[PDB]
């Protein structure tokens, strides 16, 4: 039939977009998920285009 | 002279003449309090000191027109307990892992080896056995069992449903032919079947009815139900609470300290329940079925310590106003409407409030 | 103004008294006393 | 007939980012356990349990006094 799966209804776990470690925090500015203040420090001073790449690694985008 | 309210504040602020100089600033507020103390500090609705925490509103402008008022009131005295004690089995009656005793002990001491369970009672119901009397007390084995397991509050709620039918029998089964009839399963309720209280309520000359209400009548006739309160507690607080960093504690706080069944019993049936019961095809007995909260003994102060300032208090709080009140009534009977001149403009506002109380006209 | 659905009204005067029953209570159990149950 | 809510399973720990809830791991042993406990009581314990409602049967005891 070639139509053959559906999304899960379970809530997904949250991982840091940078280091992949678990992420308690979601940055409201760039919407990257991050592990700790050390990674937040690099996120907020990323080269301007890089934020969309960390999203795109999980298929997320601003648009 | 000055009213005691004026006299107290005036004396406390004129005492500053001994401390400083500012004399003009002081004598200005002499003239203020000597006109009316509500110019200096307005009398306004007030209550005891609250020895507790609450959430303050931080802004009015940001608040908006629709706001949720949570019950924020908590104690500042604050009993920190570990969950090992308060949740994980340091409470001996709370069953769970760790507290392996409580689950067994609850079943066996309250049911299996409990003498009030119907199977145990039924084995003891004849002859010289300890429940022999239960045939002649009007309770069933089920009601006896209930009354032995429910607390005094729950039992009192159950009493609210019942009819004093043995008192009605005293009105009807009077005569020698009636043999003072009593249902044999109520034989031992002698003092319910024979009691002047029932008869005194049915006789048309209410003589013994009034003799039994003397205390409640004269209490009310003395006006003690309406006289102002002469005292109240100077501080007030909410209950002390356990603080435990667990969700079970928060649930159990709500279950006990805000107990739904007790509150529902006190405050009565919910409005939809009243609608359902009144529109139903067949009658239904509500719970509880009425509000079991008593009437407050003070018919005006009710259940709170909040005072509202009286206009009579406002009138007598200024000696000038108290003296002027007689003069204005004399001047009214002398045919003059109110016409007065004031050195302080805010005193005109108090006089407008005074006149809108009195309903005399400028 | 149409009367309240659930306030039964008693009125007494020189002519004696009457009870009037809302049309919403006829066909309820509260109508049974008046000859107007379910 | 005793039962206790141990918590919320941490498989739901991200059902929200903040909730007033306590999240616990799933139990990792058997769902069923059978164990035999030799319980001891005393005749006085039976007196007390039968003399008056005890524990959660009597909540109004929180008032003290009478």
């Amino acid at each position: 039939t070639n139509i053959e799966s559906a999304p899960s209804l379970a809530p997904m776990k949250h991982y840091c977009d940078v280091t992949g470690l678990p992420a308690p925090y979601l940055d409201p500015k760039t919407r990257l998920r991050y592990h700790n203040k050390e990674i937040f420090a690099m996120i907020r001073n990323l080269p301007q285009g890089m934020g969309e790449q960390f999203l795109e690694a999980r298929g997320a985008h601003t648009v | 002279e000055l009213s005691y309210r004026q006299r107290a504040m005036y004396q406390s602020l004129r005492n500053q003449i001994s401390i400083m100089d500012t004399l003009m600033n002081l004598v200005m507020q002499f003239r203020k309090v000597c006109n009316h103390p509500d110019l200096f500090e307005r009398a306004d609705t007030s209550s005891p000191f609250f020895c507790g925490h609450f959430a303050e509103t931080g802004s009015f402008l940001r608040e908006g027109t629709n706001v949720a008022l949570g019950y924020s009131t908590r104690s500042l005295v604050e009993y920190r307990l570990p969950r090992l004690i308060w949740c994980d089995g340091g409470r001996l009656d709370k069953p769970g892992p760790g507290n392996l005793v409580a689950g067994f002990r609850s079943k066996y001491l309250n049911h299996m080896m409990n003498i009030w369970t119907p199977e145990n009672i039924r084995s003891s119901l004849e002859g010289i056995e300890n429940f022999t009397w239960l045939r002649f007390v009007d309770t069933s084995l089920q009601e006896a069992y209930r009354a032995s397991h429910t607390d005094v509050f729950a039992r009192a709620v159950d009493l609210a449903s019942k009819q004093n039918r043995l008192g009605h029998m005293q009105i009807v089964y009077d005569e020698p032919e009636d043999k003072k009839w009593t249902p044999v399963h109520a034989l031992f309720q002698i003092c319910e079947r024979e009691n002047p209280k029932a008869v005194a309520e049915i006789t048309t000359e209410g003589v013994l009815r009034d003799l039994m209400n003397i205390a409640r009548v004269k209490y009310r006739e003395l006006g003690l139900c309406r006289l102002e309160k002469a005292a109240r507690p100077r501080a007030s607080a909410p209950p002390i609470e356990v603080v435990c960093d667990s969700r079970s504690a928060v649930i159990e706080r709500e279950n006990i300290m805000f107990h739904p069944a007790m509150r529902k019993a006190l405050f009565g049936p919910t409005p939809s329940e009243i609608k359902e019961a009144s529109f139903g095809p067949r009658p239904v007995t509500l719970y509880p079925p009425r509000a079991l909260l008593p009437a407050p003994d003070h018919d005006k102060q009710r259940f709170t310590n909040i005072t509202v300032p009286s206009m009579a208090r406002f009138v007598t709080d200024s000696g000038k106003l108290a003296k002027l009140d007689e003069l204005l009534r004399e001047l009214k009977e002398g045919g003059h409407r109110v016409l007065l001149y004031f050195q302080m403009t805010r005193m005109i506002d108090l006089m407008e409030e005074y006149l809108t109380y009195r309903n005399y006209k400028y | 103004k149409r009367p309240d659905p659930m306030m039964i009204r008693w009125v007494n005067n020189k002519m004696g008294s009457v009870v009037a029953v809302p049309e919403e209570l006829l066909g309820t159990h509260a109508g049974v006393v008046f000859g107007a149950g379910p | 007939g005793a039962c206790k809510r141990v918590g919320r399973s941490d498989a739901y720990a991200t059902e929200f980012d903040l909730e007033a809830e306590e999240y616990v791991p799933i139990p990792k042993g058997e769902v069923h356990k059978k164990k035999e406990i030799v319980q001891d009581v005393t005749l006085h314990d039976l007196d007390v349990a039968n003399a008056r409602p005890q524990g959660g049967q009597d909540i109004i005891s929180m008032m003290g006094q009478l």
